[PDB]
């Protein structure tokens, strides 16, 4: 395996590991802030217990979240030195702004929240978590904005003298269509993940308390948490559909190859049908979807084929294979779309059971709650895999309505490293991250099975 | 133009803050194991007391290195690409240590098990010994230079990384942080733990002075500038005062101050000796990277200046407030009993 493939695999593995924990933090921090402010406003002990309980899980997830994110900061230079030079002038500014704007805020104020429980006044301590809640959201915007430049490079021009992309206006870079649409979608995904996590943990504990460890105090505490999590999950899903529709609008007119990759269109077609299974065979097709995802119209659109775009791209740029990994993008898109059923289905059932003050006591409900926690994480991971592997030939996709010279293939963005040197790094990160992820899952299980701790039963 | 030198200094300032803050973070991590083996009473209480000094501020301090790397990427893409890709192997170990430390600190007390805590202790120790040693080595390489051809590649070799000068850089940085951490604990705690921290500083006071003086003097003689002599002079003067204070326990704050200046002086000394170039080329000075050819466009630097000019003052504004909030000394009698859960679920 050449160095390019190993570097791609290393980046993909080290980033997928990082984003297994990011969705929880981004979505959970607003939820914890909401619970804490509810406690402050209503001085209800129940909300205090939930904040301490879910606070521990949030801190456990936060620690590894920061640990996995450190590598990504340096990976660009380590493996993609050639690509860093090309986009560094314009790419670094969003990254540097994030460090000063978000990292310094969330990292500093998370420490205050953890240790300032009995030191800072309630009002100030409440603001600490809110600052973290805003900081994480801002962190997403700048980072997603940086990637959105690679997907749709605007606001920069190619300088032949230096042979690199140079910035022209930061306002244009931070307000391009992809950054807005991408950010408003990922945040919705993180909110869905956090809401599903809270609902599943709470609902599982509701059933547990009802059938075992019988205690009225604990069940009366979790029911509000279950309802809040379910409502957040439903609200996030409604946001995902709207943002998802918007993303389809841009993808069709920005990266036609990626759109033709979601549904593997061999040749250009009018009103293409959406097929769920392929081995092409096109098992169980679904019309009216692709045209709507393209321009929100049931009919009256032509989608360029994979083959048709190949000739056009070859003529426009040069001899090269511009076909992405059709299988991987196809199935990642299918999984990401199809994983909405679980959390949405779970939310509806959970709300119905808890209707009118009732408390569920069905064993199968606990199993459904447990089986639903993985689904948001897998869906979030699949989406990022699709958008990234959907532009496989390019690391900076050419802009159809921009500077055509602002483009870079992956092979030209990889650093000149020996295969052996990179291979050890891939093994080092894979094993370490796997062990840390296993320990993180075990810690979450251990803390969930314990629920409210005895020494967090009184705000004092 | 001016912006290039201004942002070179800013990047130097970010690293100056990183070592000023993370300097004692590593030192505390370095010294945890010695405290357990030397301190009286149960070992566990001393480890928790030492760790909790940096408990609320370690996360905020580490961001400086992340922000430093992002700033290097944004202002000097050429510096970012050439260096990090050239230092791939040394930087890999630093990343491994940082990864282990981040999870270990937060997860140490999550479970009550001697084997569990032993594993976390290794994560913190391995996450402080490696960054402390290698960051000294890494900056030694930059000052010494790397083999850079006309095109811009490196083609590094083992002698260019593990050289006598670079090794002295690692030992000096590791020793300096160890002393820096020892005085920090002596300022942040009270009771027998403070006495033990002072005892550690005494042992590290003289050996570190030889290393830092030797490392600083060597750099000043070889790659130093005319004005860098003052930076070395103040470092020697600061170290002399620092050593006296630890030996004669008259003030905890001043001892921390004098050691802090030494760390600051060392960082300024390296950058001062590295002002014009960013990656001096051993093969030929002409091909060496320079701020005047490896920097971003004027517009990018101008935009970045406004953001930093308003956020850097703000970041320092409330970062100091965080330290002020937790200024109260902690001691073995204020540490709450462990809250971890048994490994075997009942
Ligand atoms: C970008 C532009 C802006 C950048 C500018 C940066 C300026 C930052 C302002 C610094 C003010 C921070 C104050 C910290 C909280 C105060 C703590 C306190 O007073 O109680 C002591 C408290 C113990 O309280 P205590 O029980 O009363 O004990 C009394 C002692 O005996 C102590 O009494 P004593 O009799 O032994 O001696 C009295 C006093 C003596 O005072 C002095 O020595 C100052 C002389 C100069 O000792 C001290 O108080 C030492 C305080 C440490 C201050 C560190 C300053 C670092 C600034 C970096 C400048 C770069 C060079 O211990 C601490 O908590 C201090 C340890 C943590 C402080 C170090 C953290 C670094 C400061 C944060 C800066 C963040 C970014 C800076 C780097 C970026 C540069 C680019
Ligand atoms: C706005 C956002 C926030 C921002 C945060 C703060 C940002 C810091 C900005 C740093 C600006 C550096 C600008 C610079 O050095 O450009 C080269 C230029 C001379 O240009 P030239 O045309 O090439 O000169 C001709 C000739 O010299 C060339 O051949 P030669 O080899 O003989 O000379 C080259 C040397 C000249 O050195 C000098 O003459 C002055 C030496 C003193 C430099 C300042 C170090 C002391 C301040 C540190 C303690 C600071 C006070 C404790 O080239 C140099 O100038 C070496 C410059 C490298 C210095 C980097 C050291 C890191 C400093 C980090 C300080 C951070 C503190 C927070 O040198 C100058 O004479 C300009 C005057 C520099 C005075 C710096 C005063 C800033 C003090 C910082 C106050 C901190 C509180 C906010
Ligand atoms: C109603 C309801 C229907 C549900 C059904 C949904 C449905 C239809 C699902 C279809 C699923 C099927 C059949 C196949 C999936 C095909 C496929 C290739 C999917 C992509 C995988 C994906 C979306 C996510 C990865 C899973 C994940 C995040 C974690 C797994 C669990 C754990 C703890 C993993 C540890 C981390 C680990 C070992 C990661 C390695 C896997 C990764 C990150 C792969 C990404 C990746 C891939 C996949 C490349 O092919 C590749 C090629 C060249 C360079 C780079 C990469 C690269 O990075
Ligand atoms: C471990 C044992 C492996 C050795 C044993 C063989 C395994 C057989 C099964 C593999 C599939 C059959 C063989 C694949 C042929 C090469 C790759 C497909 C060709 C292709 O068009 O896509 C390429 C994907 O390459 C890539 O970058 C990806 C390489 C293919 C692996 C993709 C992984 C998909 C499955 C992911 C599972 C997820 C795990 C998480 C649970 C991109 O072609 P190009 O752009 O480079 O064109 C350059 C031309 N000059
Ligand atoms: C959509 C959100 C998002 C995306 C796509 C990423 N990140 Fe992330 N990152 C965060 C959202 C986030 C976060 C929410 O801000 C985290 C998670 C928990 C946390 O520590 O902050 C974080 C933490 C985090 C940290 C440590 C922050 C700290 O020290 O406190 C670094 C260095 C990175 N990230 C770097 C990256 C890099 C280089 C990425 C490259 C793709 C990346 N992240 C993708
Ligand atoms: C700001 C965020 C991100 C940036 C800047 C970014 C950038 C990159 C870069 C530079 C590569 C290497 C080039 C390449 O592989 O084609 C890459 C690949 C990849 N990224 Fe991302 N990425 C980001 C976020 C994510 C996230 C969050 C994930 C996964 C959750 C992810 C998954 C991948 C995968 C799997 C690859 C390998 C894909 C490929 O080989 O083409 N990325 N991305
Ligand atoms: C009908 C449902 C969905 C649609 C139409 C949809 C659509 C899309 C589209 C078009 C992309 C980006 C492709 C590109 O920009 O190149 C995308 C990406 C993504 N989707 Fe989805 N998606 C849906 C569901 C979900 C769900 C449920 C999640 C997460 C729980 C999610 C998470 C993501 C994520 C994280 C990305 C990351 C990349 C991005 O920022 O766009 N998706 N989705």
């Amino acid at each position: 395996m050449n160095v390019v493939d190993i570097s791609r695999w290393q980046f993909g593995i080290t980033t997928v590991y990082h984003f297994i924990f990011v969705p929880l933090t981004i979505g959970l921090a607003p939820l914890i802030a909401v619970m804490q402010t509810l406690w402050v406003v209503t001085d209800n002990p129940a909300w205090y217990r939930l904040t301490k309980f879910f606070g521990k899980l949030f801190l456990i997830n936060f620690a590894i979240g920061v640990a996995t994110g450190i590598v990504q900061e340096f990976q660009f230079g380590m493996n993609w030195s050639e690509y860093s030079r090309f986009v560094g002038d314009v790419f670094g500014a969003p990254l540097a702004m994030e460090g000063l704007a978000a990292f310094f805020f969330e990292s500093t104020f998370i420490g205050l929240w953890i240790f300032g429980w009995n030191r800072l006044p309630r009002l100030v301590h409440l603001a600490c978590i809110w600052i973290v809640a805003i900081a994480v959201n801002v962190s997403a915007f700048f980072i997603i904005a940086a990637n959105s430049f690679m997907q749709h490079p605007v606001g920069a021009h190619y300088n032949p003298t230096t042979g690199r992309a140079e910035l022209s206006s930061i306002v244009v870079l931070l307000t391009n269509n992809t950054a807005q649409a991408a950010f408003t979608h990922t945040v919705s995904g993180a909110l869905l993940t956090a809401g599903t996590f809270v609902a599943a943990v709470s609902a599982w504990w509701l059933v547990r308390s009802s059938t075992t460890h019988a205690d009225s105090d604990t069940q009366a505490m979790y029911r509000p948490a279950t309802i809040l999590g379910c409502w957040v999950a439903l609200a996030a899903t409604a946001g995902l559909l709207f943002t998802g529709d918007h993303q389809g609008k841009l993808m069709f007119q920005q990266q036609p190859m990626k759109m033709a990759s979601a549904e593997s269109l061999c040749d250009t077609q009018t009103d293409p049908n959406f097929s769920v299974l392929t081995v092409l065979t096109r098992v169980i097709e679904v019309p009216y979807v692709l045209p709507f995802l393209a321009e929100g119209r049931i009919s009256g659109v032509t989608l360029q084929g994979i083959r048709d775009l190949q000739q056009e791209y070859q003529q426009r740029f040069g001899p090269n294979d511009y076909r992405p990994n059709l299988f991987v993008t196809y199935w990642s898109f299918r999984m990401m779309i199809g994983l909405m059923a679980i959390p949405v289905l779970f939310a509806l059932i959970a709300l119905w059971l808890t209707r009118g003050g009732q408390i569920p006591n069905q064993r199968w409900f606990s199993w459904l709650a447990l089986l639903t926690m993985p689904a948001p994480f897998l869906a979030n991971s699949a989406g990022w895999v699709f958008t990234e592997m959907g532009r496989q030939p390019w690391v900076v996709v050419p802009n159809p309505t921009g500077d055509q010279l602002v483009r870079l293939t992956v092979k030209a963005g990889v650093s000149d490293h020996s295969a052996t040197v990179v291979a050890t790094s891939l093994l080092m990160f894979t094993l370490v991250y796997a062990v840390l992820a296993v320990i993180w899952c075990w810690l979450l299980k251990r803390y969930i099975v314990e629920g409210p701790l005895e020494h967090d039963a009184e705000p004092a | 133009m001016v912006l290039q030198e201004l942002w070179f200094g800013v990047i130097a300032a970010l690293f100056l803050g990183f070592f000023i803050l993370e300097g004692f973070d590593f030192g505390v991590g370095m010294l945890m194991a010695p405290f357990a083996h030397v301190g009286m009473g149960d070992p566990e209480t001393h480890r928790r007391t030492a760790l909790n000094t940096i408990g609320p501020v370690w996360d905020g301090n580490e961001v400086w290195l992340i922000t430093a790397g992002a700033a290097i990427f944004a202002a000097f893409p050429g510096w970012y690409a050439t260096v990090f890709s050239a230092l791939y192997l040394p930087l890999l170990a630093i990343l491994f240590g940082m990864i282990l430390r981040a999870v270990a600190i937060e997860w140490r007390g999550k479970i009550d098990d001697p084997k569990w805590r032993t594993g976390a202790d290794f994560g913190i120790a391995a996450g402080s010994w490696l960054p402390a040693l290698l960051w000294g080595v890494a900056f030694a390489i930059l000052v010494r230079g790397l083999p850079v051809d006309a095109n811009g590649h490196v083609a590094l070799s083992i002698p260019d990384v593990l050289n006598a000068y670079t090794l002295l850089g690692g030992l000096a940085t590791a020793g300096l942080f160890s002393l820096y951490g020892a005085v920090f604990i002596a300022l942040k705690t009270s009771g027998p733990i403070r006495d033990d921290a002072y005892r550690f500083a005494v042992w590290l006071s003289l050996p570190v002075a030889g290393l830092v003086a030797g490392f600083g003097l060597w750099t000043q003689l070889a790659y130093g500038k005319d004005w860098t002599w003052l930076v070395l002079a103040v470092a020697g003067c600061a170290q002399a005062a620092a050593t006296v204070l630890v030996w004669r326990r008259v003030s905890d704050g001043w001892a921390f101050m004098c050691t802090l200046i030494v760390v600051a002086a060392v960082v300024v000394l390296l950058f001062g000796a590295l002002y014009p170039n960013l990656v001096p080329s051993t093969l030929n000075p002409q091909w060496s990277l320079t701020i005047h050819n490896a920097s971003s466009t004027p517009y990018t630097l101008k935009i970045m200046t406004w953001v930093t000019a308003f956020f850097a003052p703000l970041t320092v504004a409330y970062q100091t407030w965080t330290y002020w909030v937790f200024r109260q000394r902690i001691s073995a009698e204020r540490i709450p009993p462990p809250t971890g859960l048994a490994r075997r679920a009942p």
